Formats: C-alpha cells, sequence, structure tokens
C-alpha cells in the first residue's frame, strides 16, 4: 500500500538518527544527545536536593544519655523531694 | 482510721517493686527503637529517590 509502506519508512528515517542512529537529530536543530542523557541525566537530581539526598547521607545514631553515672546525688536529691511533699499528701 | 490507712502500705513494696523495675527497664529499651529510626531513614530516603 503507497498510502502506507511511504509514510512508514518515513516515520522510521525521521527518528532513526534520532534514536536508531547516532546521528543526533536532524528534525530539531538542538542536540539532544548532550541533553537528556546528559543534561536531564541531572534533573532529578536538580529538582530535588543534589548531593544530599541521592547520596543518602546517613547520620549515624546520637548515643542515648542518662543519668550519667550519678549514684548518689540524683538518689538523695530525689528522696529527700519526696520527702518535702510526703508531708502534705 | 490510722490503721485503715496503714492497712494500705501492707503490699505495696511489693507491686512497686516490679513498677521501679519496669520503668527504667522499658524507659532505655527504646535504644533499639532509636537505632532502627535511623535505618527507617534511610529506607524512607531510598524509596523516595528511587520514585524520583
Amino acid at each position: 500500500q503507497d498510502l502506507y509502506l511511504r509514510e512508514l519508512k518515513d516515520t522510521k528515517l525521521a527518528p532513526s538518527t534520532l534514536q536508531d542512529a547516532e546521528g543526533n537529530v536532524k528534525p530539531w536543530n538542538p542536540p539532544q544527545k548532550p541533553n537528556l542523557p546528559e543534561l536531564e541525566l541531572q534533573g532529578p537530581e536538580a529538582l530535588k536536593a543534589y548531593t544530599e539526598q541521592n547520596v543518602e547521607t546517613a547520620h549515624v545514631a546520637k548515643e542515648s544519655e542518662e543519668g550519667e553515672s550519678e549514684p548518689i546525688e540524683e538518689d538523695w536529691l530525689v528522696l529527700d523531694d519526696a520527702e518535702e511533699t510526703k508531708e502534705s499528701h | 482510721d490510722r490503721i485503715d490507712s496503714v492497712s494500705q502500705l501492707q503490699n505495696v513494696a511489693e507491686t512497686t517493686k516490679v513498677l521501679f523495675d519496669v520503668s527504667k527497664e522499658t524507659v532505655e529499651l527504646e535504644s533499639e527503637a532509636f537505632e532502627l529510626k535511623q535505618k527507617v531513614e534511610l529506607a524512607h530516603e531510598a524509596k523516595a529517590v528511587l520514585d524520583s
């Protein structure tokens, strides 16, 4: 079918240099080889936080603090404070 | 009335034993939760970044 074959190879050759062959891109002047593979490759990184989220910075968990080894002052102070409130129950 | 009031210290120590034990026990057993929090955050970041 002449209505078929010629439109078929026209729709094949126009993106042939675009996609199949490495002839940059003929239909539109701006280059595509250094744009989507190269300039837009950082596109997700450009929209997002580059070198901050794509690297997935892992912060080591800070050591959970405690009474800081206070076996005398803390216990005595707690006992005294409870004694203060025990007279007013 | 004082007798009735003192009747209630009879067994408070036995229960408050396990109470004071498990209080600090459970409060300090969240260390593994803290260690899991950073792993969960890393996993969330990974899923979000590959979704991106």
